[PDB]
RNA sequence: AACUUUGAAGGCCGAAGUGGAGAAGGGUUCCAUGUGAACAGCAGUUGAACAUGGGUCAGUCGGUCCUGAGAGAUGGGCGAGCGCCGUUCCGAAGGGACGGGCGAUGGCCUCCGUUGCCCUCAGCCGAUCGAAAGGGAGUCGGGUUCAGAUCCCCGAAUCCGGAGUGGCGGAGAUGGGCGCCGCGAGGCGUCCAGUGCGGUAACGCGACCGAUCCCGGAGAAGCCGGCGGGAGCCCCGGGGAGAGUUCUCUUUUCUUUGUGAAGGGCAGGGCGCCCUGGAAUGGGUUCGCCCCGAGAGAGGGGCCCGUGCCUUGGAAAGCGUCGCGGUUCCGGCGGCGUCCGGUGAGCUCUCGCUGGCCCUUGAAAAUCCGGGGGAGAGGGUGUAAAUCUCGCGCCGGGCCGUACCCAUAUCCGCAGCAGGUCUCCAAGGUGAACAGCCUCUGGCAUGUUGGAACAAUGUAGGUAAGGGAAGUCGGCAAGCCGGAUCCGUAACUUCGGGAUAAGGAUUGGCUCUAAGGGCUGGCAGCCGACUUAGAACUGGUGCGGACCAGGGGAAUCCGACUGU
RNA sequence: GGUGGAGGUCCGUAGCGGUCCUGACGUGCGAAUCGGUCGUCCGACCUGGGUAUAGGGGCGAAAGACUAAUCGAACCAUCU
């Protein structure tokens, strides 16, 4: 009989509104569950440090957004990551060309001048 | 209790003065040498028939040999 | 317990047989582990040192003050009191030092005290909120606080 | 379930009467009295919080049955103090004797000026 | 978030004890647990044990201190008379 | 034979028990046999009653030892006096031991012990008592009795003391140079060394001389919160063994499915332990914290606890079934099995880390160990010695208590008295819960008796149309509200509270949807958990359906309060 | 917007206590008990044992309360 009912317990049944005598701190209490959503965002962002995935001071700037509660989960977490890693992109690409843009001026810019001083 | 690895520490173990008797316990896939002295209980387990047939012939004569069943 | 002065387990090298003593002074407010207490006649004029007041120049601050020669310290030794030199007189061996109560005493120029106020001072400031501080309090000194009228 | 009760006669929870659960080969769970937790060796110097290592933290009375390396480390001030604060007073042995020679030689040049 | 309008460490005393009284344990319950700056090492971990005893996490280094601060204003001025008439006697 | 016993049925205590065990106390009340004279407020074939007999087995469990708060001798003082004060205070308060010298004895008078004298050395703290819950070395498993089991038996250990001639090994350990012989392997003669060895280090190895003295550690520490590890119990998916149900269904329901102490090894936790190295674009990291040029991350190591897994014990024994005996008196004999996994802020115990609080800082000694010192001992190259906390071997551990009750019947209350009395163990569901209710193990007969009717007054529960305090000194009593979720919450205030203010809505069942995770190789595969939110359908609007469980608001006086 | 868990903090189990029904009982279970309702339940909390204070004395968060069912001066014996 205990098995018939924890089916329907497991299937989410017998736990609505009225049969329900506990708060919700009482029930499933918000100090387990900040606990469980540290345990998972903590690992999740060693995981993606260790995996050569995220560097340590975007790390430690989500580390601090996972500890001032910003993320409610792992998939929205995982959604900013993927955004950075867009934007760090973008960024990258645009300073690596105008590295090269810059490195190429000062190439020519020093060929001149080895011109000059073989002229003259 | 104390397991004995080596076949020649078990023979001077048994060969000593304290030890008062010597039992045999034949299980499956194992055989046990009991050597009952004043402080210990010294066991050997042989894996190998062949060699437990071979060392229970090389027991002292006025040990006190007996076969456990 | 039982004290607001806190006190200090200082070690001391035996002159006479090879034996390390130990003392419990009143820890004076500055002292820290790992001092060397100084202790004669011929000791400077520092805060952690006990030299006699025949020595001291005028207006010095100690505490833990000998009212006489021999005694190991009886006078302003408790939690945030001081004793101060007015005078000296070379004659007759005598030093006047007014006491934490306001008293002007003629003291001996023999007997010494240390240097400092006593730590631990400000402690009356803080008021005791209730009467289970007041319980903790008493409990360790003594039987002394349902004060009925 | 099995509830169990004592094998002696002090019937209360004291520091003494500490206890473990285990199970007999006869199928039953019974108290073993556990012994009480001994602690390794404080540093002789006193600033160090930590505890030496290399030492058995037991009992001071089972301290007969062991042997001579168990209880020290081979090392001067061994079993007694921490290897940072024996190498400190090395230092400071030595420091403190070389200061003494710079005054001896400052004493003796006093000497010679005057 | 700022949780309490004016009232700090106190407002684990409720409603009880009085205005004035709490506002008077307030400085001195702030400034018994207020961490310090070590002189020695210079961590701020100067600790307050009991009454007058202060003790350092990094070098374990205890100083007898006040009661309820580290320095009084009343110990700085004599060790200021002290070290004064420490250079008068030495000149 | 209503009360005794057994079987069946129905119940209760419902794991903070009506269960299993202890302390104080009781003192044979414990167990067997017989009796129904007296007691057990009826009875009894029954009993804790009576009469015969039996029952308590320890180096390891306690006392015994130590000291706490304290008590109490000696010196001393006081007192007419029995005596009193006092516990380090007006004391020559030690009888101990290393080494050296001398004589006397005992043993193959070798070499050592015993004592006698002298020299020499020495601090201690107050004689003594004081805990069957404080400190305190070291025993567990199985079986056995009508009554005793860590005590008896068997099998495994372990603590302390002794150990002369040292009973056996191993350490102290046997190496080097020079000169000869020998083709060489190697063998003789002399000279010294040798109170251990290895690692950069944390430190390790099987020992690894050592006194008077000194230093240190253990003994040896409060309360609370949070987290993590490991056990015992509970839960789920299966394999086996036996039972329950099977008029219909159910790969279904119930029980069981193990391994001690003491060693060795390996997981697992902890480090304020060491080496390389020098870091801001500050980094590492916790539930919270916290850490860092006084050395962080990243690598390589070291130590402690290892009560957890494997192995010795050890399957022989224990348990669940099935079968043969002894016609009996029997640790009888044999087949099989005692298996594979996953989980959880789950309850209890324990270990460790980290914080908070104190005008509270949270015990001593017995006893043990380590180190610094270097007074002294050994032997001249060996059939070596002084010295061993190393592995074995031998002997001993004296004295007292041990049965039972431990509480609606073994204690105290005049008693089988609804009172009182200090602790441990702690299942399933429902539920926040160790609340209340039902059930499993265990226990019991309804509490100094039964039968027949259901009168009045009662005691304990309830229900009442309409009114709603008109009753009464007085809303006395009873009743209303009550859990949880979503709103919302005033005057006043010491701005902390009031506050669950007040005032509303929802709550059942069933069928779904969405969200909240690990392991392996923005993706794929394999698995384990309880919650939260939303929707539809439906029941005579019934749904915290029993249980649990705040009536509220506005004012006045007194006392601040918590407490007594 | 989170985390945190402080309080001589609130409801409330055990424990400690005993307001009201001036209920039951009142030649009682009881020379002070029982039922519901109640105060408190992390600290001025409860409690065993050891110990100390002895009668014009002790001790008292103070009621002349308690000091062995005896307290505005305990109990036993003597004067008697
Ligand atoms: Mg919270
Ligand atoms: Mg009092
Ligand atoms: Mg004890
Ligand atoms: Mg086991
Ligand atoms: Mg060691
Ligand atoms: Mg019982
Ligand atoms: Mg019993
Ligand atoms: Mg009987
Ligand atoms: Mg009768
Ligand atoms: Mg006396
Ligand atoms: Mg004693
Ligand atoms: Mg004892
Ligand atoms: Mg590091
Ligand atoms: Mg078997
Ligand atoms: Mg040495
Ligand atoms: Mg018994
Ligand atoms: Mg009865
Ligand atoms: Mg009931
Ligand atoms: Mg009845
Ligand atoms: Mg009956
Ligand atoms: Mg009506
Ligand atoms: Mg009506
Ligand atoms: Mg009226
Ligand atoms: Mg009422
Ligand atoms: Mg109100
Ligand atoms: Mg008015
Ligand atoms: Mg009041
Ligand atoms: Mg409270
Ligand atoms: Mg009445
Ligand atoms: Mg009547
Ligand atoms: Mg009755
Ligand atoms: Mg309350
Ligand atoms: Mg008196
Ligand atoms: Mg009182
Ligand atoms: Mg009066
Ligand atoms: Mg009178
Ligand atoms: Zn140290
Ligand atoms: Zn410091």
């Amino acid at each position: 009989r205990c098995r018939k009912n924890t089916l329907a317990r497991r299937k989410g049944r017998h736990m609505g509104i009225g049969k329900r005598k506990g708060t919700a701190n009482a029930r499933m209490p918000e100090k387990v569950t900040w606990m469980r959503r540290m345990r998972i965002l903590r690992r999740l962002l060693r995981r993606y440090r260790e995996s050569k995935k995220i560097d340590r001071h975007m790390y430690h700037s989500l580390y601090l957004k996972v500890k001032g509660n910003v993320f409610k989960n792992k998939r929205i977490l995982m959604e900013h990551i993927h955004k950075l890693k867009a934007d760090k992109a973008r960024k990258k690409l645009l300073a690596d060309q105008a590295e090269a843009r810059r490195s190429k001026t000062k190439e020519a810019r020093k060929r001149r001048e080895e011109r000059l001083q073989a002229k003259k | 209790p104390r397991k004995i690895e080596e076949i020649k520490d078990f023979l001077l173990t048994a060969r000593r003065k304290d030890a008062k008797s010597v039992k045999i316990k034949k299980n499956k896939d194992n055989v046990k040498f009991k050597v009952r002295c004043s402080r210990y209980l010294y066991t050997l387990v042989i894996t190998d028939k062949e060699k437990a047939e071979k060392l229970k012939q090389s027991l002292p004569p006025g040990l006190a040999v007996k076969e456990l069943k | 317990p039982g004290r607001g002065a806190p006190l200090a387990k200082v070690v001391f090298r035996d002159p006479y047989r090879f034996k390390k003593r130990t003392e419990l002074f009143i820890a004076a407010e500055g002292i820290h582990t790992g001092q060397f207490v100084y202790c004669g006649k011929k000791a400077q004029l520092n805060i952690g040192n006990v030299l006699p007041v025949g020595t001291m120049p005028e207006g010095t601050i100690v505490c833990c003050l000998e009212e006489k020669p021999g005694d190991r310290g009886k006078l302003a030794r408790a939690s945030g009191n001081y004793a101060t030199v007015i005078s000296h007189n070379p004659e007759t061996k005598k030093t006047r030092v007014k006491l934490p109560s306001g008293s002007k005493k003629v003291i001996s120029s023999a007997n010494r005290a240390v240097v400092g106020v006593v730590a631990g001072g400000g402690r009356i400031d803080k008021p005791i909120l209730k009467a289970g501080r007041a319980y903790h309090k008493y409990k360790a000194k003594r039987n002394c606080w349902p004060r009925v009228r | 379930v099995q509830r169990l009760t004592y094998r002696r006669r002090l019937s209360y929870n004291t520091a003494s009467n500490k206890t473990r659960l285990s199970r007999t080969p006869g199928n039953r769970i019974v108290y073993l009295y556990t012994k009480k937790v001994g602690k390794a060796p404080k540093s002789a110097c006193g600033v160090c919080p930590g505890r030496l290592r290399g030492v058995r933290a037991v009992r001071p009375k089972v301290l007969m049955r062991l042997s001579k390396t168990k209880k020290h480390v081979s090392r001067a001030y061994g079993g007694s103090m921490c290897a940072k604060c024996v190498r400190d007073r090395i230092k400071r042995a030595f420091l403190i004797e070389e200061q003494k020679i710079v005054v001896k030689v400052l004493k003796a040049q006093a000497q010679s000026q005057k | 978030a700022k949780r309490t309008k004016k009232v700090g460490i106190v407002g684990k005393y409720g409603t009880r004890y009085g205005a004035s009284l709490r506002k008077m344990v307030k400085k001195i319950e702030i400034s018994q647990h207020a961490k310090y700056t070590c002189s020695f090492c210079g961590k701020t971990k100067m600790k307050r044990r009991a009454v007058g005893i202060w003790h350092c996490g990094s070098c374990m280094k205890t100083v007898a201190g006040g009661a309820w601060t580290y320095n009084t204003t009343s110990a700085v001025t004599v060790k200021s008379a002290i070290r004064r008439l420490k250079e008068l006697k030495d000149q």
